[PDB]
């Protein structure tokens, strides 16, 4: 229903899934926390720093055009219409999200060469650049991850498990991606799972049940589902039946999923990109008030959701963001990283056909896509903003519009929270000190297996 | 460039009278039998349905025929086309690619243009929470898979192998094979193996490597596009297995001619399901006697007669019979709007001006016409034909012959020749004979439709 559009001036649209997909009914559900409204405020901080920046486009002011998927493909392309129907000419679209919403977006904005720089597309098949000419991508692609997850499975001598998966493109493209690993690596896929997009409540007890069909195979890695954060949510069932979960990019550090579900207990095993918390962004959000922040129209829901007071009543503005504690959400950086990349080449293209004046000559207005994406954008090549002081990352895209592979592998760990356990980057590096599973005190290592090792 | 037959409301068409590029190029060569025959088809389809008053009275359909070169994108980009104003297209044949089919229905939807689309038989466009506007003339592959596992029961054959192409054809139709396998399907998958949607440095000799490794495994069903079945073939042809396999193809196989033109060796007895179909003589009439390469009136027709006698300026394909029964369909489902929305008056009355798809589609989902041959057209909730095949084999001595049915029943005739050109009583594919004996356990692995006989050897039997 609502649209977030701020000043104009080559404004730069956005996908995200600020609501929950719905259920049967053709509505979306509830306020996204950490998945949702996080990112979008996160986009709008980092334009407004990119505003205020004296370097970053001067004479220029960098709008919005936020769009609200709900985690639908449909809706997703349905909102994204507006997009097109300018042809305010939207100069890019980031984001997309789940690699779903993103791929049915990329294929209507390529037919009017709207670049689109995804902050959480993933699954591989966005790694083509003959149907997605126009598309680049701050993250790197889960083919990668299916060689993180098998080295995981290969350190803990894993060489019996089962894999789920839901239809549509990440599922499908993790568990070719994993099985072809796994043949490689001599492990062998038990039995391969699948969750249609809004498959029944039951049905998912029935997908826990085929996993236990095998017994031998105590270890079922989860490729996110459609989102671990809301679909798994409906899949770590606790009808004692228990497992060692390793959890692809839709599972890690946030709690959503694992809120209430203790079934996924203390050690499931997730993986989540590398990165850093951006450390003003935590007070932007901590103090950002509600009635202050005329500019979000699904904040006030957000904050009608996570304090159950409605802000047409009262029992509002008593508590806020700076009293409750507040936790980054990993993707954020991907995210801000991605806006100022968008920003950096529109900049580019004033420092190119731009230079004598301070804001646009009215030539570029009608900005070409397709030498945007491929001279400027696809070109980036600059230092990510608000780093620690340590590092030296950049964010520079690869050949084929894509980022670097680096992962952190966490566990779920009881006193409840997660805890990283090591790193993969070309290499996969566990600290299992760290974890409980290492100085066994539960039994053995967890151990999975086709069949038990026999004696000389 | 599209054929922009002009007329009062317009209709629109998908049809891929080209085939796939290699190496970057946007299209391919023509499809000739595959494409040519259907795009005709409808252009006489319409035609009839215009000189005839008894539909659409005074009401002529137009067409702005566009190809889609079998590729999904260029498919959407020609597509663009339809919904450029966001002149009027009224509804859309639908392309007999089922991942184009699905694609244009992705975003048809947006701009509420229906479609009925010949073939496009994946399972994956029954979702109507997705593809509500979309609609099919022809049964569903889910119906194809349980077929295929019926007549395999039947033959009494065990240890297939499959191959499937990359895309919402192959990769969904064999999956519902494997699923109805497992579901007391009585028959194991031996391997399956995806041919990518672009296939590089003679891929398809690994492919007949691949499937060779299993090689009691014999029988081979196949879900892959007419080129992927030719390539395949021909790579089978090269490796000196003519005999070898037993190939099952699914309805991309169906009794085209270039699958097997040229190519009788290794495609003999290749049984092969099709939708139940009949000869439609009128447009055989009208296709035999055209003057064509004189009178002009679409484009791509001198390409066919450069391409069918290779010079510088038969039989008809399977599918044109659904064509034509879904142009059919959509002018009667238009004639029912009108009667039900401005009777009496002749000729496009106002409201059939803007007409829209949430409305049309109604009529289209609850049209009935008894069909050009007399199959009854009707469409369920989901839109989808009823699930009805005809059982084909390539019998030498271009030869297809039918060897039975199947609708609900499984009404093979193994006497009606079938014999699948070697040996004889119908050989079979199995993964591991009987060992009449006694065996310790006939121990059976994991999979169960297969055993290792270890002898009952000693005191213990
Ligand atoms: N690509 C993931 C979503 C990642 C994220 O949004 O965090 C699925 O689909
Ligand atoms: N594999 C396609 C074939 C369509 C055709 O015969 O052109 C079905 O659906």
């Amino acid at each position: 229903k609502k649209v977030l559009t701020l000043e104009g001036d080559l404004v730069l649209g956005g996908l995200f899934p600020v609501h929950q997909k719905g259920g049967p009914a053709e509505d979306c559900g509830p306020v996204n926390e950490h998945r949702g409204i996080q990112r979008l405020e996160a986009m709008l901080f980092a334009l407004d720093r990119i505003n205020r920046d004296p370097h970053l486009l001067p004479g220029v002011r960098l709008g919005a055009h936020i769009l609200d998927s709900c985690s639908k493909d449909t809706h997703a392309l349905e909102q994204a219409l507006d997009f097109v129907r300018a042809s305010t000419a939207i100069t890019g679209v980031i984001g997309g999200s789940y690699s779903d919403v993103s791929i049915q977006v990329a294929n209507l904005l390529r037919l009017f060469q709207i670049p689109q720089i995804s902050y959480a597309s993933t699954s591989a098949k966005l790694s083509d650049k003959s149907r997605y000419d126009y598309f680049a991508r701050t993250v790197p692609p889960d083919f990668f991850q299916a060689k993180a997850m098998a080295e995981i499975l290969r350190f803990f001598n894993w060489t019996y498990v089962s894999t789920v998966a839901s239809e549509g493109d990440y599922g499908e493209t993790g568990i070719e991606a994993f099985e072809l690993e796994a043949r490689a690596r001599n492990i062998c896929v038990a039995t391969s799972e699948k969750v249609g997009r809004a498959m029944s409540r039951a049905a998912f007890e029935g997908v826990v049940r085929a996993l236990l069909q095998k017994p031998s195979a105590r270890v079922a890695v989860l490729f996110t589902r459609s989102e671990d954060a809301r679909e798994l949510l409906a899949a770590s069932q606790r009808l004692n039946a228990s497992f060692t979960w390793v959890a692809s990019d839709g599972w890690g550090a946030l709690e959503s999923v694992v809120a209430g579900s203790e079934g996924a207990a203390e050690g499931a095993i997730t993986i989540e990109l590398a990165s850093y918390p951006i450390s003003d962004f935590a007070s932007y959000f901590q103090s950002l008030d509600p009635w202050n922040n005329s500019r979000n129209p699904w904040f006030r829901e957000f904050w009608e959701q996570r304090f159950r007071c409605s802000f047409r009543q009262r029992d509002c503005a008593a508590h806020s963001l700076r009293a409750v504690p507040f936790e980054q959400e990993s993707k954020i950086m991907f995210v801000v990283n991605a806006v100022y990349a968008m920003a950096h080449a529109l900049h580019n293209m004033h420092r190119a056909l731009c230079p004598n004046t301070t804001r646009l000559c009215d030539a570029m207005r009608p900005v070409n896509g397709r030498r945007l994406y491929k001279d400027f954008v696809l070109n980036v090549k600059f230092d990510a903003p608000f780093r620690p002081a340590d590092t030296h990352n950049e964010v520079r895209f690869d050949r084929f519009g894509d980022g670097i592979g680096r992962y952190n592998i966490f566990t779920y760990l009881r006193a409840y929270r997660y805890q990283k356990v090591g790193y993969w980057a070309e290499g996969l590096t566990l600290d299992t000190s760290l974890i409980p599973w290492a100085s066994p005190s539960a039994g053995p290592l967890p151990a999975s297996r086709c069949s038990e090792p026999c004696l000389q | 460039n599209s054929i922009r037959i002009d007329g009062d409301i317009t209709l629109g068409g998908l049809f891929p009278v080209h085939g796939r590029g290699s190496e970057g190029k946007p299209c391919g060569e023509l499809k000739k039998e595959k494409g040519i025959h259907r795009l005709e088809a409808m252009l006489f389809a319409l035609d009839r349905i215009n000189n005839d008053p008894d539909l659409l009275p005074n009401i002529t359909l137009g067409a702005r025929i566009l190809d889609t070169c079998s590729r999904d994108t260029h498919a959407l980009e020609q597509s663009l086309t339809f919904v450029q104003a966001l002149e009027r297209v009224v509804g859309v044949i639908g392309a007999s690619g089922s991942s184009v089919s699905i694609m244009v229905a992705n975003i048809l939807r947006l701009f509420k243009i229906p479609q009925i689309s010949y073939a496009s038989t994946a399972p994956d466009l029954s979702d109507n929470s997705r593809y509500d506007f979309f609609s099919r003339v022809v049964p569903s592959d889910t119906y194809q898979a349980q077929a295929m596992v019926d007549i395999v029961r039947a033959l009494k054959w065990n240890y297939v192998s499959t191959v499937a192409s990359e895309g919402s054809y192959g990769e969904s139709g064999v999956e519902a094979f494997i699923q109805k396998s497992r579901e007391d399907g009585g028959v194991c998958i031996a391997q399956s193996v995806k041919i990518p949607r672009e296939p590089k440095a003679g891929e398809f000799d690994k492919i007949i490597r691949r499937l060779l490794e299993t090689s009691n495994a014999r029988a081979v069903i196949i879900f892959a596009n007419e080129d992927d079945i030719r390539r395949v073939l021909e790579a089978a042809r090269r490796a000196n297995q003519t005999g070898h396999f037993f190939w099952m193809g699914s309805d991309s196989w169906g009794s085209k001619i270039a699958p097997v033109l040229h190519l009788e060796e290794v495609a003999e007895g290749a049984v092969t399901i099709l939708p139940k179909r009949m000869s439609v003589r009128g447009f055989d009439r009208y296709f035999s006697s055209r003057t064509l390469d004189n009178n002009r009136r679409n484009i791509w027709f001198a390409e066919f007669w450069e391409d069918n006698f290779h010079c510088k300026l038969y039989e008809q394909e399977g599918k044109v019979q659904f064509v034509i029964d879904a142009v059919y369909a959509m002018g009667h489902a238009l004639h029912a709007m009108h009667r039900d929305l401005c009777p009496g008056r002749v000729g496009l009355c106002p409201r059939m001006d803007p007409v829209d798809g949430t409305q049309l589609l109604k009529y289209i989902r609850n049209v009935n016409f008894s069909g050009i041959a007399g199959n009854p057209v009707t469409f369920n909730e989901n839109g989808d034909a009823p699930g009805r095949y005809d059982i084909y084999q390539y019998q030498l001595r271009a030869e297809y012959k039918v060897i039975g049915s199947w609708t609900d029943h499984l009404h093979l005739r193994i006497e009606r020749m079938h014999w699948p050109g070697s040996g004889q009583q119908l050989p079979r594919s199995i993964c591991s004979l009987p060992c009449q004996p006694g065996e310790r356990k006939k121990t059976v692995k994991g999979m169960p439709c297969c055993w290792h006989c270890e002898p009952c050897t000693g005191y213990q039997y």
